[PDB]
RNA sequence: UGGGCUACACACGUGCUACAAUGGACAAUACAAAGGGCAGCGAAACCGCGAGGUCAAGCAAAUCCCAUAAAGUUGUUCUCAGUUCGGAUUGUAGUCUGCAACUCGACUACAUGAAGCUGGAAUCGCUAGUAAUCGUAGAUCAGCAUGCUACGGUGAAUACGUUC
């Protein structure tokens, strides 16, 4: 994402309903889960490197 | 024949006062229990004092031709208003905000390819 | 004038409704409403929502709103 | 807001700007970019120059004109 | 007949006194009314120009003559002959119900009305008014109106000033 | 800040809703699974016909809530009718979120009641708890899902064969 706007969702909005939500590691704005505040991408590789707790690979 | 416009005859009161423009399901329950008279009962199958209600009731609710006349000041005043509303109601769009790139038949009229 | 040409022609009375002012003249609007006179004879009346007597710039003050009005509905709300 | 529990919206500067010189009758144009704003009938027989994305479409404020909105009036899109 | 005898009582001695007037027959009056409409687009559709003679007909009281064209315009399609547009003549007791009728009735009923032209004077104490919708006027009604067009109104009156014009017609009540 | 991404003479893909009697409407009465909940799930009670509003218990969860599943079953009515089918479109009046629903949200009440009466050439999925039908939950998310991702209820037909 670009520089000046993750520095803008970072700052305070004037609105409270003009926030939203970006990933903490990349930044992009789409597809950021609450639980961790990252996007799908950066979720697939973190969890591949086993670095978030409790995540692995799923099936039934 | 209420309201000045005649029903079905052999159709149950309850439907049948629904051909009354302006008169719905709900509104013709609601007649018929203002003005009591049985719910299943055909209006061929109906007295006379039962219809005088039912006309009694009816004529209040300002239905047919002076809700048609509303219906069309009203769009009138939004047209000349120069609203979005007018504007879309003039050039036969649809008005509430709806896609025309698809799907704006029962406003545009038939395709032209 | 020649006969059989010409729409008809009668006086009315137009009342602006606004200040309920009425005003004596020819026309051919033909209410059904009739209205007495100073004179003896009544004539139809015309309803009038803006006048003379009524309109801002005529007048010098602010135009009331009438009655059923979207000003008053408004003001209902 | 749309609810009646709250009054009809409108920006108050435009409702303040609309109020001063209201005794005066050279009354002005006003700009504006609130298309959002209500129209009350303090607004009746008032110019407002509205902000329709490019330039400010004037509006002139009647009777029949009250309870729609400012941006009703100033249409944004183009077409033939 | 009421703004007739407004004219003779209240507006005689009020322009007398102003302009000082040896005799009475010095006192300006309305000579005439004449109702304008010029049709052009009845040349393609003689229909607007039949419509347009109903209303003026209906606006005005009286059978309106129809005007046609004095020469040949090829850049108009015009030919020498083709009616092209309707005029009224009102005099008298017509002409000042009329007058009366747009002053009071009819003006008011422009949107954003503020007064008309004060400087549409021809120069010799005749006044033209152009109006911009028949809607003003309250013999018409919208439902029927399938077009909206305009008219002159030529009000032309004995005075010989401008000056004079203008303090007849205000008298009379014209805003400005 | 405001407006585009929501345009609209048009062509195509993917879907939702129907064209009805194996059904529509009304009233009564059963049976799931799988998920979510901290300033979030909002029980009961009261108010409104309504979406909802006031007070407010419990609950950081096998405890409380979301949350009464629908199809189904049993009774009354409609009787094959563009209709008691269908619910687009539009008018009016409201609720909720949000500083703010005009462009451009969802839902509710009354009325309005369009095409459509099983779809030409062609073309798609599916071999069993599958297809088909019926609901249910969740991520995103103030609000907004006919999409997507999951859950279960009922529950088929056919496969001779490899000529094309
Ligand atoms: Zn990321």
């Amino acid at each position: 994402a670009k520089t000046s706007m993750v520095a803008k969702q970072q700052k305070k909005q004037k609105y409270a309903v003009r926030e939203y939500t970006r990933c903490e590691r990349c930044g992009r704005p789409h597809s950021v889960y609450r639980k961790f505040k990252l996007c799908r991408i950066c979720f697939r590789e973190l969890a591949y490197k086993g670095q978030i707790p409790g995540v692995r690979k799923a099936s039934w | 024949r209420i309201a000045g416009v005649d029903i079905p005859r052999e159709k149950r009161v309850v439907i049948s006062l629904t051909y009354i423009y302006g008169i719905g399901t709900s509104t013709a329950q609601k007649i018929l229990e203002e003005a009591n008279v049985s719910a299943d009962t055909r209006v061929k199958d109906l007295t006379d004092d039962e219809l005088g209600r039912i006309r009694e009731v009816v004529d209040g609710y300002k239905v047919e031709g002076d809700l048609r006349r509303e219906t069309n000041l009203n769009i009138k005043r939004l047209m000349e208003i120069s609203s979005y509303r007018g504007i879309r109601h003039r050039r036969g769009l649809p008005v509430r905000g709806q896609k025309t790139k698809n799907n704006a038949r029962t406003r545009k009229g038939p395709v032209k390819t | 004038m020649k006969q059989g040409i010409h729409p008809e022609y009668h006086q009315v009375i137009f009342l602006d409704t606004t200040t309920n002012f009425k005003f004596l003249s020819g026309s051919t609007k033909t209410s059904s409403e009739m209205m007495e006179w100073e004179d003896g004879k009544e004539y139809p009346v015309i309803r009038l929502d803006i006048s003379s007597d009524s309109h801002p710039f005529y007048t010098g003050r602010q135009k009331f709103a009438a009655a059923d009005g979207r000003v008053e509905r408004f003001n209902k709300k | 807001a749309r609810s009646i529990k709250k009054g009809p919206f409108v920006d108050e500067h435009l409702m303040k700007k609309v109020e001063a010189q209201e005794g005066s009758e050279k009354k002005q144009v006003i700009k504006t970019w609130s298309r959002r704003s209500t129209i009350f009938p303090n607004f009746i027989g008032h110019t407002f120059a509205v902000y329709d994305g490019r330039k400010h479409v004037p509006v002139y404020v009647t009777e029949d004109m009250v309870g729609h909105k400012l941006g009703e009036f100033a249409p944004t899109r183009t077409f033939k | 007949n009421r703004l007739k005898e407004k004219f003779n009582t209240e507006v005689t001695e009020n322009l007398m006194k102003k302009f000082n007037y040896s005799s009475v027959m010095e006192v300006p009056k309305i000579d005439k009314i004449v109702v304008n409409m010029g049709v052009g687009d009845a040349v393609q559709n003689s229909k607007v120009l039949d419509n347009a003679v109903e209303e003026l007909e209906l606006i005005t009281g009286q059978k309106p003559l129809v005007t046609k064209a004095k020469k040949s315009i090829a850049t108009f399609r015009l030919r020498e002959g083709m009616p092209i547009g309707a005029k009224v003549t009102l005099r008298g007791e017509r002409m000042y119900e009329f007058l009366d009728k747009l002053i009071s009735v009819s003006l008011p009923r422009v949107r954003d009305f503020q007064g008309v032209s004060k400087k549409a004077f021809d120069g010799r104490g005749n006044y033209t008014l152009g109006v911009k919708e028949q809607l003003i006027f309250p013999e018409i009604d919208y439902d029927k109106v399938s077009k909206v067009r305009g008219m002159d109104i030529v009000i032309v009156t004995t005075a010989n000033t401008d000056e004079e014009a203008r303090e007849l017609l205000a008298n009379f009540g014209m805003p400005f």
